[PDB]
């Protein structure tokens, strides 16, 4: 399928989305540290043949798997700075996001 | 071809001087900082200027 | 006698300038001049409490690495100028907020900062910014905190809204310390010494108070030496 830039990142809470906007891109002037998400991107993934103990865990605790995996742009380790500019380039014919 | 979107982020980092950084003059006298000494521990003159 | 020493006492506080002073201690035994001078110089240059600018908030500014219309200097330069601001906070308060709202053309100096009376600016002629247009306006909200030593922005423990610009704080008000040991004209004894300590500061900390605080710190650690028991 088509890889999508969005804020609906699976298996990630709210604190990691605090610096992300509605589109999925951090604001200008955000203080970020290593491991922080800058651009939220979800990638379609194929079926996973989960191991028996894993399906035990899924049966007991619920938490059904999603169709997208988290492949997002994260700040490199030991790097902490301020976002000073964001540039978005879109192919012709693709919906230009809000940002 | 094949790409739908590109997002580019510029990060600004203020790097301070720390041990291991390489400092030099203009006469081939390079060096690596070994310690950031406290002010009171460094040599000073009669007027008190360290 | 050979057992009882002469206790030094404060003699004269000479205030040459707002940021420069001399303190005279007299009398002192042979060799005690250098000992006390070096101890006091090391304590004063190391751990004096003081008030410094910690965080700033400027309207229309999201980060340090940006400019503002009608403002000649970048925001990073404004923060570097704010680091060189001498402020005295009344005792009992740790964190205070001051405001700098100025519109017009000319040099925005520290004398235009509005304070609630618990904060006194020592250098009203410090140039903070330059406004180059008649329609240029600057509106800043500065946090001043009391501390000791040097605390960079990184070392501060970690919500913080985008727009709050953290500033490295040098709380220590002492810039230069010099000391000299000279002869003391005592009534009878002629082996006595006088210690003259020249202190160049930012004007925040008074000389007499600084000397007593350094002596107090040395006394507290020498107390743990005096007792000398296993813990």
């Amino acid at each position: 399928g088509a890889e999508e830039i969005t804020a609906d990142i699976p298996n990630v809470g709210e604190a990691a989305l605090s610096k992300l906007d509605e589109s999925g891109i951090v604001y200008i002037g955000a203080e970020v540290k290593g491991g922080d998400i800058l651009v939220g991107k979800v990638t379609p993934k194929g079926e996973t043949q989960l191991t028996p103990e894993e399906k035990l865990l899924r049966a007991i605790f619920g938490e059904k798997a999603s169709d997208v995996k988290d492949t997002s742009l994260r700040v490199p380790n030991s790097v902490a700075g301020t976002v000073i500019d964001v540039q978005v380039f879109t192919r012709d014919g693709v919906e230009k996001d809000k940002r | 071809p094949g790409v739908l979107k590109i997002v580019k982020v510029y990060l600004a980092v203020k790097r301070r001087i720390q041990p291991g950084d390489k400092m030099a003059g203009r006469h081939g006298n390079k060096g690596v900082i070994s310690k950031i000494n406290p002010v009171e521990d460094m040599p000073y003159d009669e007027n008190g200027q360290p | 006698s050979v057992t009882e020493f002469l206790k030094p006492r404060l003699v004269d506080i000479e205030q040459i300038s707002t940021t420069h002073a001399k303190v005279t201690l007299e009398p002192l035994e042979r060799g005690f001049g250098h000992t006390l001078g070096n101890a006091l110089r090391r304590i004063l240059l190391s751990s004096m409490p003081g008030c410094a600018v910690t965080e700033v908030e400027i309207e229309g500014v999201l980060h340090e690495y940006s400019t503002k219309e009608g403002v000649q200097e970048d925001i990073l330069e404004i923060l570097l100028n704010l680091k060189g601001l001498a402020v005295r906070v009344a005792e009992g308060k740790d964190e205070v907020f001051i405001t700098l709202n100025k519109s017009g053309s000319g040099p925005v100096v520290a004398g235009d900062i509005t304070h609630d009376g618990d904060v006194e600016i020592v250098n009203p002629e410090h140039v903070i910014c330059h406004l180059t247009s008649d329609n240029a306006a600057i509106a800043m909200r500065i946090k001043v905190e009391r501390g000791r030593g040097y605390v960079p922005a990184s070392a501060r423990i970690h919500e913080r809204p985008i727009g709050r610009l953290l500033v490295d704080a040098t709380f220590s008000p002492v810039d230069k310390i010099a000391y000299s040991v000279e002869a003391a004209r005592v009534e009878q004894r002629t082996d006595l010494d006088k210690l003259v300590i020249d202190m160049e500061t930012n004007g925040t900390l008074e000389p007499e108070e600084a000397i007593r605080r350094a002596a107090t710190i040395l006394a507290e650690q020498l107390d743990a030496f005096v007792d000398l028991r296993d813990v």
